[PDB]
C-alpha cells in the first residue's frame, strides 16, 4: 500500500490536485496507514487511487471464489490507471478552459454588438432631425416664393 | 553599462492575435516571456527571435507575469479573477489560486520567493502563499482599482498604485501603509522602485541630504496617465524631481540596470530615455505604429524588449 | 447569450469536479477492460462511493460513455458497424485510449 500511495504522490506531483476548501469527512477511509490525520485534497485523492487498486484485488477474489475466471491485476495496471488519470484531467481541463474562452469572447462580442445599437439609434435620431429641418426650411422658402 | 537603445531593431516578434499586455525577461536563461490579451503567454527566445513555446492555461485575458528570483516559477494573473503559478521547467500550470474579486491587473514575486502580491479591480492587494495557495493576509485603503504593484529588493515592502491617485506602500510584518502619496494630477499606472547602485547616484541628483543612519532610503517612482513621472522617498514621502515631456499616457517606467538613465515607454507611440542627475539625455525612439502597453531591460545583457497593442514584440540592441 | 452566460456561469463549478470525474473514468479505462456489465458497474459503485466519503467531488449526472467520447466519434463508430451498446462503447474508448 505504501508503495501504491508514493507512486501516486510521485505521478501526481504535477497535477493541481488542490482545493484550499477541502473539507476532511469525520471517518474518512483510511486506505494507507501512515496517511497523515489531517489530510490534504491531494492525498485524499491518491489514497483513492490506492484504494481502486485493492478493490480490484477483492473484485478478483469474489470472482474466484463464485468459479468465475479472472486476469492477474499487476501494477502496470496501476500505471496505466495514474497514467489514464493524468491524461484525463490535462485534456478535460485544457477543454473547459478553451470552451470558457470562447464564450467569453462571444459574450463580449454580443455587448459590444447592442452597445453599438444604442449609437446606432442615437445616429439615426440626429438624421431625422436634419431631415425634419431642411425640410421645413424648404417648404416655408417656396412658402415666400 | 551605458547601455542605450538605438532605433534599429532586431526582432519584431509578432506571434500573437491579440495587443500584448506585459514583457518580461527570464532571470538567467535567454528567454523573454510575453503575455497579451488573448489569454495566452509566449515564450521566446530574444537573442535570435524564435518563438519557443506557449502557455495557454489562462480563460480571459493575461494582464501581468512575473518570475522569481531563480526563474523557476512564473506567477501569471488575468481577468478571469484567478492567480496562475507555473512551474517553468516542464511548462505547466502547476496551481491556481482563486478568490481575489474581479479583474486582477498586476501580480509579482517578491524575491523571497515564497509568497506572491495581487492587485485587482477589488481595491484591494492580497497575499498569497506560493507553497499551499492559501491567502493569508488582505491590504485594503486603497479605493479604487489598484493597477500596479511591485515589491522590494528583501521581500519587507510593498507599493500599490491605483486609479484613486494614490500610491502606498505597505509593510510585510505590520500591514498599515506606512506612506501614502496623494499628489498626481491624473491616474498613476506604473510604478518601479530603485535598485541599489542608483542610490547613490540619486544623491547628487536632488541634493536630499542623509539621516542619522546615513542610508538615503528606500526610493519609489510613479508615472501616471498625466504625461507625468515623479520619483519618490520612501522614508520621507516627498517629491525630488518630475519628468515632463511624454505626449501621450504613459505605460511602463524602469530604471537601467546600472543606476544612471531612466528608460520609459509611453501611449504617444514612442520610447524615451531621459537623464535626471544632469538632464542631458532626452531621447525619443518611436518604438510601434499603435499604442505600446510595456518595456523590460535586461539585467546584464545589451538588449530592451516592447510589447505593444500592435500584436508586436520588438527587440533592441543597447549600445 | 443566455445558454453561454449560463454555462459560464457554471464553469467554476465544472471545473471543480474535474479531479473526480477524471480519477473515474481512468479507473474504468484500466481496469474494467476485461469484466462484464454487472462487475463493471459494480467496480463503478464502489469507487463513487469512496469518493463521496472522501468529500470529492464528481459528477453523478453525466454518463461515462458520454465523457469520454463526443457525438462525431461515437457516428463514426456506428458507421463502422459498432454496436448501439453501452458496453461495446466503452469497449470502443478503451481501444482508443
Amino acid at each position: 500500500t505504501e508503495a501504491l500511495y508514493q507512486v501516486g504522490k510521485e505521478f501526481t506531483s504535477k497535477m493541481d490536485l488542490e482545493k484550499p476548501n477541502y473539507i476532511v469527512p469525520d471517518y474518512m477511509p483510511v486506505v494507507y496507514d501512515k496517511l497523515p490525520q489531517p489530510p490534504s485534497h491531494r492525498e485524499a485523492i491518491v489514497n483513492s487511487c490506492v484504494f481502486v487498486h485493492q478493490t480490484l484485488h477483492q473484485a478478483n477474489a469474489r470472482l474466484a471464489k463464485r468459479g468465475g475466471r479472472t486476469m492477474a491485476i499487476t501494477p502496470r495496471h496501476y500505471l496505466d490507471f495514474i497514467n489514464h488519470y493524468a491524461n484525463l484531467f490535462h485534456e478535460k481541463r485544457s477543454e473547459l478552459e478553451e470552451q470558457q474562452m470562447h464564450l467569453n469572447v462571444g459574450l463580449r462580442k454580443i455587448k459590444e454588438t447592442v452597445d453599438q445599437v444604442e449609437e446606432l439609434r442615437r445616429d439615426l435620431r440626429i438624421k431625422s432631425q436634419e431631415l425634419e429641418v431642411k425640410n421645413a426650411a424648404a417648404n416655408d422658402k417656396l412658402k415666400k416664393m | 553599462k551605458e547601455w542605450i537603445p538605438r532605433p534599429p531593431e532586431k526582432y519584431a516578434l509578432s506571434g500573437h492575435r491579440s495587443p500584448v499586455t506585459r514583457v518580461i525577461f527570464h532571470p538567467v536563461f535567454s528567454v523573454m516571456v510575453s503575455a497579451s490579451e488573448d489569454a495566452t503567454i509566449k515564450v521566446w527566445d530574444y537573442e535570435t527571435g524564435d518563438f519557443e513555446r506557449t502557455l495557454k492555461g489562462h480563460t480571459d485575458s493575461v494582464q501581468d507575469i512575473s518570475f522569481d528570483h531563480s526563474g523557476k516559477l512564473l506567477a501569471s494573473c488575468s481577468a478571469d479573477m484567478t492567480i496562475k503559478l507555473w512551474d517553468f521547467q516542464g511548462f505547466e500550470c502547476i496551481r491556481t489560486m482563486h478568490g481575489h474579486d474581479h479583474n486582477v491587473s498586476s501580480v509579482a514575486i517578491m524575491p523571497n520567493g515564497d509568497h506572491i502580491v495581487s492587485a485587482s479591480r477589488d481595491k484591494t492587494i492580497k497575499m498569497w502563499e506560493v507553497q499551499t495557495g492559501y491567502c493569508v493576509k488582505t491590504f485594503t485603503g486603497h479605493r479604487e482599482w489598484v493597477r500596479m504593484v511591485r515589491p522590494n529588493q528583501d521581500g519587507t515592502l510593498i507599493a500599490s498604485c491605483s486609479n484613486d491617485q494614490t500610491v502606498r506602500v505597505w509593510v510585510v510584518a505590520t500591514k498599515e501603509c506606512k506612506a501614502e502619496l496623494r499628489e498626481h494630477e491624473h491616474v498613476v499606472e506604473c510604478i518601479s522602485w530603485a535598485p541599489e547602485s542608483s542610490y547613490s547616484s540619486i544623491s547628487e541628483a536632488t541634493g536630499s541630504e542623509t539621516k542619522k543612519s546615513g542610508k538615503p532610503g528606500p526610493f519609489l517612482l510613479s508615472g501616471s496617465r498625466d504625461k507625468t513621472i515623479k520619483m519618490w522617498d520612501v522614508s520621507t514621502g516627498m517629491c525630488l524631481m518630475t519628468l515632463v515631456g511624454h505626449d501621450n499616457w504613459v505605460r511602463g517606467v524602469l530604471f537601467h540596470s546600472g543606476g544612471k538613465f531612466i528608460l520609459s515607454c509611453a501611449d504617444d507611440k514612442t520610447l524615451r530615455v531621459w537623464d535626471y542627475k544632469n538632464k542631458r539625455c532626452m531621447k525619443t525612439l518611436n518604438a510601434h505604429e499603435h499604442f505600446v502597453t510595456s518595456l523590460d531591460f535586461h539585467k546584464t545583457a545589451p538588449y530592451v524588449v516592447t510589447g505593444s497593442v500592435d500584436q508586436t514584440v520588438k527587440v533592441w540592441e543597447c549600445r | 447569450r443566455e445558454r453561454w452566460e449560463k454555462t459560464s456561469e457554471t464553469f467554476k463549478n465544472q471545473m471543480s469536479t474535474i479531479a473526480g470525474d477524471c480519477l473515474l473514468s481512468a479507473a474504468f479505462i484500466a481496469y474494467a477492460g476485461y469484466f462484464d456489465q454487472q462487475m463493471r458497474q459494480n467496480l463503478f459503485t464502489t469507487w463513487s462511493h469512496h469518493l463521496q466519503q472522501a468529500n470529492i467531488q464528481f459528477r453523478t449526472d453525466i454518463a461515462r460513455t458520454e465523457y469520454l467520447s463526443n457525438a462525431d466519434e461515437r457516428l463514426r463508430w456506428q458507421a463502422s458497424s459498432l454496436p448501439a451498446d453501452d458496453l461495446c462503447t466503452e469497449n470502443a474508448i478503451m481501444l482508443k485510449r
